[PDB]
RNA sequence: GUGGGAGAGGGUGGUGGAAUUCCCGGAGUAGCGGUGAAAUGCGCAGAUACCGGGAGGAACGCCGAUGGCGAAGGCAGCCACCUGGUCCACCCGUGACGCUGAGGCGCGAAAGCGUGGGGAGCAAACCGGAUUAGAUACCCGGGUAGUCCACGCCCUAAACGAUGCGCGCUAGGUCUCUGGGUCUCCUGGGGGCCGAAGCUAACGCGUUAAGCGCGCCGCCUGGGGAGUACGGCCGCAAGG
C-alpha cells in the first residue's frame, strides 16, 4: 500500500514484444509488466493475446495501489497495439485519453540494413 | 464443392415421433445400409429410458443433443511455413452434425455388451453433462480458448 | 475524399510573409505539428513554396510547434 | 542598357528542433533484445519500459511533387553575407562582333591514398550466433578501416536521355513550373504524357525529334582472345 490513485500507463510497442509500464503523475513508474514476464518466451510475445495479457497484470499490479484514472500513452506500432488499449478500458480503470507520441526522427542516425 | 454450396439433403420424419432429428441420429447409427436395424436400436434403447429414467425419451434425446454441439472449434492453417491452430465458431449445420457423430463414436466405446443398451446410456450420461460423448465437447473447446492467442486471422 | 473544406477557402486575406502571425499559421498546420499538403491548405505552388518557409521561421521562434502528440488512435 | 521574376545552382559563418548512443540522477522489477523459428548478446554491479538532467556526431521529417536548379558529377532544416547561370518585358545601345572546337586548362559520384581532426548511427574485413548434405552466404549479435571535417592526391562509372554543340524549318491535344499581356483568352521559356507529316529493323521517335536540312568536333568498321600484351604518359600506391 502506498496511496497513489490516478496515473500514467505507457504501453511500449514491438515486432518482437510488447510491455507496458504503469508511472505515477509526475512520470515515475509504480509497477511495470512485459510479455516475456507473463510466461511467454519468443515468436509468442507479438501476439495481440500477449499484449492482452500484458496489459490486465499491469493493471491489477496497480489496483494493488489503489489506481483509479489513467492517460493512456502508446509509442510505436507493434502487433495489437490496439488490444493492448482496450485491454486496459475493461481492467476496471478510468481511461482519461489516448496519447500518440510515437517517436520520428525528422532524419538522424542512419538506419541499418532492415528499414 | 466448388461451384455452388450445395443443396443439403432433406430426410423423412420418423414413423413413430416424428422429428427429422431422430432419422438424423439413426442413420448414424446404421452400418452397411442395414436401417431395419438401426432403427431398432434406437427405439429399444428408448424403451431402457422409461424404464430406467422416469421422463419422455423423446425430450431426452433433444436435451443430450442439445450438451455436445461444440460452441467452439479449431481449424489448421498455414500462415508463414507453420501449422496455428485457428479457433472459430461453429454453425448450425456442423454443429448437429458433430453432436450425433461423437453421440455414436463414443457410445461403441462403453464396456457394455449390448449396443441398444450402450447409446441407451449415453444418452442419459448426456444430459447430466458427463461421459464422454460430452468429454470429447471440453476437450476440443479446451482446445479453442486455449489458443486463442491466435484468434486474429480469418472470420 | 479531402473535400472537406480548405483553409484558404475559409480564411481571409492575409500575408504569407509576416512570420509572426500565429492566429493563422496554426490553420496551416496538422492534429500534429505537421505542415499540411497542398491538397488541404487550398494554396497554390508559389503560396505553398512561401508558406512552408514562413512556418520553418516561426518554428524558430518558438511560436509554431515541430510536432505535436494525437488525442486519439 | 533599363525594369521585373524563379530556383535544393555554388562558398563562408552561423544557428533550430526530432531521433540515436553514451553519462548522472529519480523511480521500478525480471527480463530485455532478436528470429521463419531460435540461439549468440545485454540484466540482481539491478537491464528493459518510464521522467529529469547533461555530452556528443551525424543527419535534416512534414512542406516535397509524376516539382526546381545546374554544363555534367550533383544539389534539399533556418539565417546572413560573398557569387555563377537564367528567364520575361521595353526595343534603348553596339553593328555580325557569330557556330564549332585537335592538343591544352579546369570541373568530375562512390569507393580508395597521404597528414591531421573527429566518431553518434551504420558498417568491407574480422569475432561469434543459427540455417544447411556443407555455407567460407542469404538471417541475428558484435565490430576495425571507412563513412562526417580540413588541406592535398586519385579521375573511374549502367559519369545513361545508354541520344555532341549550335541555327532554321515541319498539325495539334492535354497536364504542369515560371515571366509579360488588353488575363474565361493571347504571348515567351522549361518539364511530362498522347499524337500529323515524316523516320525507323522493329521497340519506338515525333516543334524537349530518333523528322527536313547546314556547320564543326568525337567515335564504330565480325565474336572470343582484351580493355589484356608491349611501349609510352600519368600516380605515393591502388591503379589510370
Amino acid at each position: 500500500k502506498r496511496q497513489v490513485a490516478s496515473g500514467r500507463a505507457y504501453i511500449h510497442a514491438s515486432y518482437n514484444n510488447t510491455i507496458v509500464t504503469i508511472t505515477d503523475p509526475d512520470g515515475n513508474p509504480i509497477t511495470w509488466s512485459s510479455g516475456g514476464v507473463i510466461g511467454y518466451k519468443g515468436s509468442r510475445k507479438g501476439t495481440p493475446y500477449a499484449a492482452q495479457l500484458a496489459a490486465l497484470d499491469a493493471a491489477k499490479k496497480a489496483m494493488a495501489y489503489g489506481m483509479q484514472s489513467v492517460d493512456v500513452i502508446v509509442r510505436g506500432t507493434g502487433a495489437g497495439r490496439e488490444q493492448a488499449i482496450r485491454a486496459l478500458q475493461a481492467s476496471g480503470l478510468q481511461v482519461k485519453s489516448i496519447v500518440d507520441d510515437t517517436p520520428v526522427p525528422h532524419n538522424g542516425c542512419r538506419p541499418k540494413k532492415k528499414f | 464443392a466448388r461451384r455452388r454450396r450445395a443443396e443439403v439433403r432433406q430426410l423423412q420424419p420418423d414413423l413413430v415421433y416424428g422429428d427429422v432429428l431422430v432419422t438424423a441420429f439413426i442413420n448414424k447409427i446404421m452400418r452397411d445400409g442395414k436401417k431395419n436395424l438401426a432403427a431398432r436400436i434406437f427405439y429399444d434403447a428408448c424403451k431402457i429410458i422409461q424404464e430406467k429414467t422416469g421422463q419422455e425419451p423423446l425430450k431426452v434425446f433433444k436435451q443430450a443433443v442439445e450438451n455436445v454441439k461444440p460452441r467452439m472449434e479449431v481449424r489448421s492453417r498455414r500462415v508463414g511455413g507453420a501449422n496455428y491452430q485457428v479457433p472459430m465458431e461453429v454453425s448450425p449445420r456442423r454443429q448437429q452434425s458433430l453432436a450425433l457423430r461423437w453421440l455414436v463414436q463414443a457410445a461403441n466405446q462403453r464396456p457394455e455388451r449390448r449396443a441398444a443398451v450402450r447409446i441407451a446410456h449415453e444418452l442419459m450420461d448426456a444430459a447430466e453433462g458427463k461421459g464422454g460423448a460430452v468429454k470429447k465437447k471440453e476437450d476440443v473447446e479446451r482446445m479453442a480458448e486455449a489458443n486463442r492467442a491466435y484468434a486474429h486471422y480469418r472470420w | 475524399p479531402s473535400r472537406k473544406a480548405k483553409v484558404k477557402a475559409t480564411l481571409g486575406e492575409f500575408d504569407l510573409r509576416d512570420y509572426r502571425n500565429v492566429e493563422v499559421l496554426k490553420r496551416f498546420l496538422s492534429e500534429t505539428g505537421k505542415i499540411l499538403p497542398r491538397r488541404r491548405t487550398g494554396l497554390s505552388g508559389k503560396e505553398q513554396r512561401i508558406l512552408a518557409k514562413t512556418i520553418k521561421r516561426a518554428r524558430i521562434l518558438g511560436l509554431l510547434p515541430f510536432t505535436e502528440k494525437l488525442v486519439r488512435k
